[PDB]
């Protein structure tokens, strides 16, 4: 009727505005703009809902007060290296966050879809393999390690990245995260604050021949544990203690407790000397009474 | 039905409004429908043009989750969460704070950071957290606003096992910014400068993991159940033939040999709490029940049966 028309009127156009309010909404909603499908009024607003949530919603491994967006802002401001995911079974690499391009100035159009072993020093290739071979993050699936990896424009056409990640599935995958560590120590302790010193382990054969070392000699050494291991440690002490450490080194074949080295020089994989101190024991099998190895702890001297 | 619709989409329209900001609470559907396009239009406007482009950068995979990636990254990255009242009072911190620092989560909450901060560096933090007080347009969220973020470094006391080794520190960086609480806060990512390449895993996620091995009169592995790998990462082939011995901390050595004796003397056994080295490079703490079986006929030692209990740090620092 004509009176009822004007109200009519008003709701026509209420509803128009309305209608065109929730297009403009899923729009701006990623997760309802993609879909080709149209969808239903109702369901757009659901989901609009739902990712208004991620960004205002709405402690477990996050406060209870940061939303979603919140917490992804905090770590990325906070990252470094790049992450990867390369397939188990053939080792391709199917991502790579763009932060690669920084680290080994390769872009990810470049890597994405290669396989990661045309990219590692081929003396690696096997170690990184034994890596991929499978067994809310599992300590199982936890995967650790150095390796040499190609840098695009070059001696430095390989560069020590430490990957940590964890094995994951249709496909079974690592996801890792690869740092390039700065070697050096800047910011030496200063006298007024007792700061940890950095370390790592080494074991030895009863004649000296490295038979382990552990992650941190990497990074302490630059060498990569294959390039330690079956070689002697007198072929990196300084010529100037090689006397005072043969004769500890013979001390601790000789007792069951620890004993600890003066200062010394080890010669680090460009040639220069750092100066470490060690702690030996020759630890004894209890079943076969019989010295195991000789387990050290070497600590980086200030 | 018409009403049930009407009214469903009332519920949708007022949760929406509810999680826009500002004092005044819109009803009107229109409002909070304009209100709402606006706030995530201003938000990918910012995000767009945002001064760290690293937040635009990509880097999380679709098919991982938030709270994987965030684990991930924490771990590779040395960090943990940590939120603190201007007034210096922890309020958060991530449970990863206990494989880098050392520290309970519950003996760092409800504490003044300052008890941890080396005295001489007070003054400058306190300048830093009580200095900057900022106020957010409802339109923008104030971690958007480049005033609101913050950088700086200093050192956190260690956390122990033994009372006995002096005050240790790491030299830290805090990452975070300053947000309001329904007070103010600033929350942050914690990383350590130096690099820990390997760390004790210092919570057992499932209610409890459990494994077996078998080891020869050598304390070599003969056998290691199904249930070992997605514990600690090796395959039996992996591990088979070589020492136990040659996964246990350096510092536990001592102790552990001394079980063996005890358990050599008497057939049966607990260990000690230890550290075994996963495949993956992390300490997980054990406590192993041993005992030794004989020979059916000479009664000779044929092998020692391992039950391997994983334990969180918690247990292990209790006692």
């Amino acid at each position: 009727k004509n009176a009822r028309e004007a109200h009519s009127q008003i709701e026509k156009r209420r509803r128009d505005k309305m209608n065109s309010f929730i297009d403009e909404l899923a729009s701006l909603v990623p997760t309802c703009n993609a879909m080709s499908r149209k969808l239903d009024k109702l369901t757009v607003l659901r989901m609009a809902v739902q990712h208004m949530k991620t960004l205002r919603g709405a402690a477990n491994y996050k406060p209870t007060f940061l939303s979603d967006d919140e917490l992804k802002h905090l770590i990325l401001r906070a990252a470094d290296g790049f992450l990867f995911v390369v397939g188990c079974d053939r080792g391709k690499i199917l991502f790579v966050s763009e932060s690669v391009f920084k680290i080994l100035n390769y872009s990810q159009n470049d890597l994405i879809g290669q396989s990661l072993f045309d990219y590692l020093h081929p003396k690696d290739i096997a170690k990184v393999k034994e890596q991929l071979s499978s067994s809310r993050l599992c300590s199982g699936a936890r995967r650790s390690f150095f390796c040499r990896m190609k840098c695009n424009r070059p001696r430095k056409s390989f560069c020590t990245i430490h990957s940590t990640g964890y094995l994951k599935s249709n496909l079974s995958c690592l996801v890792a995260i690869g740092r390039l560590h700065s070697h050096m120590v800047p910011q030496p302790a200063n006298g007024e604050i007792r700061v940890k010193s950095m370390e790592y382990v080494s074991r030895h054969a009863i004649d000296g021949k490295f038979v382990f070392v552990d992650q941190r000699a990497t990074a302490i050494l630059a060498y990569l544990p294959q390039e330690l291991l079956g070689t002697s440690c007198y072929e990196y002490f300084h010529q100037d203690d090689i006397g005072h450490l043969a004769e500890c080194h013979r001390q601790v074949l000789q007792t069951r407790e620890k004993i600890t080295t003066n200062c010394y020089k080890f010669k680090i994989k460009d040639g220069s000397f750092i100066t470490l101190r060690s702690r030996w024991f020759s630890f004894m099998n209890p079943w076969t009474k019989e010295v195991e190895y000789i387990v050290s702890t070497n600590t980086v001297v200030l | 039905s018409e009403k049930k619709r009407r009214d469903q989409f009332n519920v949708l329209i007022k949760e929406l409004g509810s999680m826009l900001p500002g004092n005044a609470r819109k009803m009107d559907k229109s409002t909070v429908l304009q209100k709402s396009i606006d706030f995530l239009r201003k938000h990918k406007e910012t995000t767009a043009q945002s001064d760290a482009s690293e937040i635009r950068q990509d880097w999380k995979p679709t098919f991982l989750s938030n709270e994987e990636f965030t684990q991930l990254m924490l771990e590779a990255l040395d960090g943990f969460f940590l939120a603190i009242m201007t007034d210096g009072s922890i309020i958060y911190v991530s449970e990863s704070v206990t494989s880098l620092l050392e520290h309970l989560p519950s003996d760092l909450v409800d504490q003044s950071i300052f008890n941890f901060i080396p005295e001489g560096e007070h003054s400058e933090v306190y300048k830093i957290l009580s200095t900057h007080l900022l106020e957010s347009d409802s339109l923008t969220p104030e971690y958007l606003k480049s005033k609101n973020q913050l950088e700086f470094c200093c050192h956190m006391l260690r956390g122990t096992i033994d009372p006995k080794e002096p005050s240790t520190y790491e030299y830290v960086r805090f990452i975070g910014n300053f947000k309001s609480l329904t007070r103010v806060c600033f929350v942050a990512t914690v990383r350590l400068a130096t690099p820990q390449f390997i760390k004790e895993m210092c919570t057992v996620e499932e209610p409890n993991e459990e494994f077996t091995s078998r080891h020869s009169l050598e304390w070599k592995f003969l056998f290691l159940d199904h249930r070992a790998p997605p514990i600690i990462g090796y395959l039996p082939f992996e591990v088979l033939g070589t020492s136990g011995y040659d996964y246990y901390h350096v510092d536990d050595l001592e102790n552990l040999a001394k079980c063996h004796e005890h358990l050599m003397q008497y057939g049966k056994g607990k260990s000690c709490y230890y550290r075994f080295l996963t495949k993956g490079q992390q300490w997980i703490w054990l406590q192993t029940h041993y005992y030794i079986t004989y020979h059916q006929w000479n009664s000779r030692p044929e092998f020692i049966v391992c039950t391997h209990t994983v334990v969180s740090y918690a247990e292990v620092r209790a006692e």
